[PDB]
């Protein structure tokens, strides 16, 4: 059977002459006798991994940046930064030293989370240079056995999901989804890190040393897409040879237009009913408003595979109904109670509560600081696995509000007598000193006044200890946070409302924007009264 | 980058463009970051062109890299700061070389007594300790009440650790960030500080003064507050760098201390 | 609180607070030492098998903290168990389910519990017994005993 | 079982034997080609010499042996 | 250090060692098992085909020792 | 020094030279910055030399010192 086929596939099944030799090595370490050693039978494996490995099938490319554009259009509603990328890795690979893509220079990378749809992108470049498109999962997985494989002298080599990759795809030129790429470390026989090297660079790709493939592989015209999930925990040698493809997040509206339209297709073909699941506007902020906030619409894509999958087990029952009216009765049927409260009960006017924008490693967010200001000894008190960095904050924004105190009617001194019980339910917040060092300079100014909060807004901003809201890098998850909140009103400081020009204006178009430089300026701003 | 990245005489960039993008994108010591910046430059030009070729050699400039890069991120020639009413323009040394490490120090009422916020070394406070004693014989000749030991406590916040040099390099910064966050009153534009106090009071040759010169001028300022002993280092210096750095000669830091306090009304 | 734990049927425990100075003495110390300890409330789950035991607070009236800060915001945590798991710590370092503990309370002076720990609980004023209702209960239980 | 899946596995080191321990100690012929291009010191090519009696195991092409072929390389 | 070998003919093959915790990172291994590994440096050597290239070294302030036995 | 240079019968430097070195460029009591000032010195002349065997002996005395150094220190 597969020693007749793969005998014949080898030499009439086009493939390159770094693996041609290894076919033909194989096509002569096998067919001996039916040769019984177990290098022979891993062989009987290794060949049929190394005979449909897709090569001579290449699918016609494009080398223009015209071409480049509207394909991409097609692919997705807009790429405001990628596809100046994907523009220039086209109409400059026709024009760099090189002129074919043999790893010159940077690969496609999709750096960042998973958030997107990471399928439907490599289906429509599949559909661009009329390629294959094919889906891995690097997840599980620290090891060469499972990068590469294992040795060639006894039984038991699995290769990777390199081969796997490139045996369920069918082009020279593929889109591989390497997926979850990220989680890598060395844990045995020296670096699997190599491994992924091996695959990226220009030198080891042609000349592929793998422990399943003994003679080196080409992976010469195999195009690269890679698709891991953090950032900080990839490895340098593959830090090697990197172009940064940026991942943005998206307001409610956003995110109901999207839901709408670019990710409700992908789940209602999932359960195979295009168009008989209905959900509607408020039915889709309903979800989206109740279920999800932060950037990722991967993310966002399970929230409708389970009511596609609802629909699916509905439908199996009988199709007594073309369409359901999903209204507002049966959305807590489903999941009971949502997993977020609706709006303005975390902003609640209260005096212990820091309704503002912090900043977390997934996104911008929205956390409630527990500050209980109450007259003790003055003795700061701080619980919560608390780093360096929420000291250097609380006692500059304690600092400001000793430089500012008597605005308020507050008393004449109180670091002395007050002590501090400041609780961030987190434990420390990565964004510079402090993450919004006004919004705990208005939860502690309600504090020190006794007074509840305000209304539909949420600060952000760091505070410095001459009285200034320096200005805060990556304001648009913060404001794609409090658009998530439902919240309206976001300050912040001059040179970021030099970055409202600076951001693009599809997210900004639900918010409101006020004018603030000074930590003064925001604690009227989390107060129902003005004392 | 013409030649590697593709760009081959399809872009002309002016040095205005150039020292836009390194003035508002990255003020590096040195320039890989900003070959990284060039790079990015010649990339998003570069998709210009295979577009259709409007010019085979397209201007680029302040007035059309907005649209390609876009504001200032950063304050262009870093002269002009933030009216510096309680602070200074930081003038430090990294590794990664220049840095404008602004003081943040809160001068406000107490026991007179220190409060130290960062990597900061103790001697670093007792540096702002000795440029508080020579302004405790300095008080009301720079319009400061005789009493704020005993009553004017100190906030500080030096970003990150105080000076990557063992010693204050940011002595004076510190200080002139006190002096002013006492004073209330401006600190005076394009004027970066260098350098620390004795007990007598005295800004003593520092070592690695090139490199706050580099420190300067890589931000485009062009005053620098240094050492007699240093303008007898300084004429050591390759000239070409120390274009555009009018520099104060000083030994005292009660110079500098006269220089910067000028708005006291 | 013996009557509510054998009702809750969770492991009763005794923990006392009096005494507590510092905010590392209810966190653990540095692993600068062999032999080296976690903080008492993770070791507060060393005398019980499972993290929903029934301890018993005591004498948070005799609370003071003469370093800088109160512990009462560590028992400020121990007032919401969902607190507890963001437990600062020292020796462990553990982010802990501490939140399905059964929490209840003593300190028999209320006005010197500080004010950080001042809200939030009812007054259960127990005091002791008539001669009469201690006459009775010794033949009833403590002469059996 | 042992018995009969060492009788395969030394038919592959029998191969190993004849054709594999040949084709790594080709490669360690073109880098000692390589030794009499640049030079070694005479102690240098005693150890190459040294780490080849680690190497030139015909019995099994084992992980030693690999890193003993990077070794010469 | 490019214009160095191009200078004196030589050759420039630099070699990055940064952040590495072992002697034995920079250091060979034992060839008694496998997990053995050369330093970067001896890799980089094995590169050229002279024994004058202009060889890079890379930023030795930022090393630290971590394992048994110090990398520099 | 200048034998260990290499620099032969081609540079003069008084006792003055040598004591404005020491007095104005390193205060080691010990012989460990002076051999470092005085290769520094015998490193200055070799580069001048390099250019030219123009004089017999290179004058180097206490008055020249700044112009065969930087500052003193």
């Amino acid at each position: 059977s597969d020693l007749e086929a793969l005998r014949k596939k080898i030499e009439e099944v086009g493939m390159p002459e770094a693996v041609k030799t290894k076919a033909l090595k194989e096509l002569d370490r096998l067919e001996r006798m039916q040769q019984g050693s177990p290098e022979a039978t891993v062989a009987r494996t290794y060949l049929d991994w190394l005979t449909e490995v897709p090569w001579s099938k290449a699918d016609p490319e494009v080398l223009d940046i015209n071409h480049t554009r509207q394909v991409l259009d097609e692919d997705h509603y807009g790429l405001k930064d990628v596809k100046e990328r994907i523009l220039e890795y086209l109409a400059v690979r026709q024009l760099t030293q090189g002129l074919d893509v043999r790893n010159k220079a940077p690969i496609l990378v999709l750096v960042g989370p998973p958030g997107v749809g990471k399928t439907s992108l490599g289906r429509s470049i599949a559909r661009s240079m009329n390629r294959k498109f094919h889906r891995i999962s690097l997840g599980g997985v620290r090891d060469e056995a499972e990068i590469r494989g294992h040795r060639r002298t006894y039984i038991g080599a699995m290769p990777g999901k390199l081969i796997h990759a490139m045996k369920q795809v069918g082009v020279i030129n593929p889109v591989i989804l390497l997926d979850e790429i990220d989680k890598m470390s060395s844990d045995w026989r020296g670096d699997p890190a190599s491994a992924m090297l091996e695959v990226l660079d220009p030198e080891q790709n042609n000349t592929f040393t793998d422990h399943y493939l003994d003679v080196p592989y080409d992976l010469s015209k195999v195009f690269f897409i890679t698709t891991a999930n953090t950032l900080q925990t990839i490895p340098r040698p593959l830090l090697d040879r990197m172009e940064v493809i940026e991942i943005p997040g998206y307001t409610n509206m956003e995110k109901q237009a999207i839901a709408r339209q670019y990710l409700w297709p992908k789940q209602v073909r999932e359960s195979g009913m295009e168009g008989r699941i209905e959900v509607t506007d408020a039915a889709i902020l309903r979800v989206i408003s109740e279920y999800t906030r932060e950037a990722g619409v991967r993310g966002l894509e399970r929230e409708l595979g389970k009511i596609a999958r609802k629909g699916a087990k509905f439908w199996l029952e009988g199709a007594w109904e073309g369409l359901r009216t999903i209204d507002a009765s049966d959305i807590p049927t489903y999941l009971g109670i949502p997993r977020y409260r609706p709006d303005k009960a975390e902003t609640e006017p209260q005096v212990g509560t820091a309704q503002g924008l912090a900043w977390t490693p997934v996104g911008g967010t929205l956390l409630t600081i527990k500050v209980a200001a109450v007259p003790g000894s003055g003795k700061l008190s701080l619980t919560g696995q608390l780093g360096e960095v929420m000291k250097e904050s609380a006692q500059a924004a304690l600092t400001y509000l000793r430089a500012h105190t008597q605005d308020y009617g507050l008393p004449e001194d109180f670091y002395n007598k007050v002590d501090l019980h400041v609780h961030v339910p987190d434990g420390a917040t990565p964004k510079d000193g402090p993450s919004a060092g006004i919004t705990m300079a208005t939860a502690i100014a309600s504090a020190l006044s006794r007074r509840p909060a305000r209304m539909d807004i949420a600060m952000t901003g760091e505070v410095s200890l001459r009285g200034k809201v320096m200005p805060i890098g990556g304001v648009k998850e913060k404001l794609l946070a409090a658009h998530q909140a439902g919240i309206h009103k976001i300050v912040l400081p001059k040179d970021n409302e030099a970055q409202l020009e600076e951001l693009p204006k599809e997210v900004l178009e639900g918010l409101e924007i006020k004018l603030v430089e000074d930590v003064g300026e925001v604690l009227e701003y989390l107060l129902l009264p003005e004392p | 980058q013409v030649r590697e990245s593709g760009m081959e005489g399809r872009i002309e960039v002016t040095d205005a463009a150039i020292l836009r993008v390194i003035s508002e994108y990255t003020r590096e010591a040195g320039v890989r970051g900003l070959e990284r910046e060039l790079g990015k430059i010649a990339r998003k030009g570069a998709k210009f062109w295979l577009e259709g070729a409007w010019e085979g050699l397209r201007t680029i400039d302040a007035s059309d890299i907005p649209t390609y890069l876009g504001i200032p991120r950063y304050r262009p020639d870093k002269a002009e700061t933030e009216p510096q009413v309680g602070t200074a323009q930081g003038l430090a040394w990294t590794p990664v070389g220049g840095t404008l490490l602004t003081i943040e120090v809160a001068a406000v009422p107490g026991s007179g007594k220190l409060s130290l916020t960062g990597q900061l070394g103790e001697v670093m406070k007792e540096s702002a300790q000795a440029a508080l004693t020579y302004l405790r014989a300095h008080t009301q000749d720079y319009g400061l009440p005789e009493d704020f030991y005993n009553k004017v406590d100190l906030h500080v916040h030096v970003p990150d650790g105080a000076t990557p040099k063992d010693g204050p390099s940011a002595g004076i910064t510190m200080a002139t960030a006190i002096a002013s966050a006492l004073s209330r009153r401006p600190a005076r534009m394009d004027i970066a500080m260098t350098g620390e106090v004795s007990l007598r009071g005295k800004v003593m040759p520092i070592g690695g003064v090139k490199e706050k010169l580099l420190a300067a001028h890589q931000a485009g300022i062009h005053k620098i507050v240094l050492p007699k002993d240093n303008e007898a280092q300084l004429e050591e210096l390759p000239k070409e760098v120390l274009e555009g750095l009018e520099i104060k000669l000083v030994e005292d830091v009660g110079e500098v201390l006269e220089y910067l306090l000028l708005p006291e009304p | 609180g013996r009557s509510i734990a054998r009702s809750m049927n969770r492991k009763f425990h005794r923990i006392s607070l009096g005494g507590v100075r510092d905010e590392a003495e209810i966190r653990g110390h540095r692993r600068t030492y062999i032999g080296a300890m976690p903080g008492k409330l993770i070791h507060a789950m060393k005398q019980v098998g499972v993290i929903n035991p029934v301890i018993l607070l005591d004498e948070i009236d005799k609370m003071s903290s003469d370093w800088r800060g109160d512990p009462a915001s560590a028992m400020l945590e121990v007032l919401d168990p969902e607190q507890n798991n963001t437990f600062t710590d020292h020796y462990l370092d553990v982010p802990y389910d501490l939140s399905k503990v059964f929490f209840i309370t003593t300190a028999n002076t209320l006005q010197t519990i500080p004010r950080p720990l001042l809200d939030r609980m009812e007054v259960i004023e127990i005091p002791g017994y008539t001669n009469m209702e201690k006459q009775a209960i010794a033949r009833q239980y403590l002469w059996p005993k | 079982t042992n018995q009969r899946e060492s009788y395969l596995r030394e038919q592959m080191k029998a191969i190993q034997k004849e054709l594999g321990g040949e084709d790594g100690l080709s490669d360690l012929e073109a880098l000692r080609k390589k030794i009499e291009e640049v030079g070694m010191p005479e102690a240098v090519k005693t150890k190459a010499l040294k780490e080849l009696d680690r190497l030139e195991r015909m019995q099994q092409g084992s992980p030693e042996a690999t890193v003993a072929r990077t070794y010469l390389d």
